[PDB]
């Protein structure tokens, strides 16, 4: 399994991507990771139990729901992977990711509804099933909640962050994980949610197919962190309350710990990730 | 933390209100046209709702009025 950029897909590439998404949705399981991601942003909070937010399993949980998509993904045409959107890179509207081959462009500005591209509601073939309100067809206005996605010289102030996270080890914390994340800092993974708008920006944003490229770059940067840092790792080890340690298992699969994500190699590999350096 | 007031008020013709009180439990809720909004307060004392959910507002009754707005007239579904 090798992830690619997205920006690097051929056309054969994108077109067994789109078929693969399309018939996870058409056959009932893609609505039920929209609704899994629901869930759990909505119960993971500050003061009390989290798993997949605003925690230092944020990454791991992340990691293994991906895995979980890219296997149904799998499931249906063997030779699709997840692909990553590198939104420092390419991040502006004329992105070829927003082009009618690929995920389809920005929302009208009438009622923010996507017009083009395999998911518009036009075709017939991407009802927003899993849903907070009355609307069902995709929604976008990239561009429109917040000026700017993120740029390299952003990220890499993020990766340069050697503590993997910090007590209170929510959205409070000090560390990498909450710059990635984004509560705190110049703020990398909630921005690029609010920058997509629509469903993107809700708790239900795996409703747009942009979330999965977003969180495989997100996991790129963990991989990218733990190449930097070689040194640290995952924190905490160990007996804190409403937190997954290091050796605890995470729900929903109760089968995993973070200790049995930290290394993605065992999954998969990326196009490129430097190897450690200075 | 002590609990926010409630409120209640018209904005952009719906009716929002808020009051101290699948998901969390609840510490305090939020309606719009008496369906209720999910809610959560951050760490640092701001609040993010379902319809909003990655962009900290300052109050409960701003995560109300940015979801009418975001909503564009939809109903919320419960
Ligand atoms: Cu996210
Ligand atoms: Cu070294």
């Amino acid at each position: 399994t090798v992830r690619k950029n997205q920006a690097t897909l051929t056309a054969d590439e994108k077109r067994r991507f789109v078929a693969a998404v399309l018939e996870l949705k058409r056959s009932g399981r893609y609505d039920e990771f929209v609704r899994t991601h629901n869930e759990f942003i909505m119960s993971d909070t500050d003061s009390g139990e989290r798993t997949g937010h605003r925690s230092p399993s944020f990454l791991p949980w992340h990691r293994r729901f991906l895995l979980d998509f890219e296997q149904a993904l799998q499931s249906v045409d063997s030779s699709v992977t997840l692909p990553y959107w590198d939104w420092s890179a390419d991040r502006t509207v004329r992105a070829s990711l927003w082009a009618p081959d690929f995920l389809g462009g920005t929302g009208r500005s009438t009622d923010g509804r996507v017009m083009d591209g395999p998911f518009a509601a036009s075709t017939g073939n991407w009802p927003i099933n899993v849903r907070v309100d009355s609307r069902t067809y995709l929604r976008r206005s990239l561009g429109g909640s917040v000026a700017e996605l993120p740029t390299r010289a952003e990220v890499e102030s993020v990766l340069a962050i050697s503590a993997y996270d910090l007590p209170p080890y929510n959205s409070a914390s000090e560390g990498f994980r909450n710059h990635l994340e984004g509560w705190r800092g110049v703020n990398l993974h909630n921005r690029v949610h609010v920058w997509v708008g629509g469903q993107m920006a809700t708790g239900v944003s795996p409703n747009d197919p942009v979330f999965w490229l977003h969180h495989a770059y997100v996991d790129k940067l963990w991989a990218e962190w733990q190449r930097r840092h070689p040194d640290s790792a995952y924190v905490p080890t160990g007996g804190t309350p409403d937190v997954v340690d290091l050796n605890e298992t995470m729900k929903p699969w109760n089968t995993v710990r973070p200790a049995d994500l930290l290394d993605h190699t065992a999954y998969y590999t990326f196009d490129a990730l430097e190897h450690h350096h200075h | 933390p002590a609990a926010p007031e409630s409120f209640d008020e018209v904005y952009k013709g719906r009716r929002i209100q808020g009051r101290p009180a699948h998901e969390h439990g609840g510490g305090y809720e939020v309606f719009v046209d008496g369906v209720q909004l999910h809610v959560m307060r951050n760490a640092d004392g701001s609040w993010i709702s379902v319809v909003s959910q990655y962009d900290p507002v300052p109050t409960p009754r701003a995560a109300a009025r940015a979801a009418v707005d975001e909503l564009q007239g939809a109903p919320l579904l419960p």
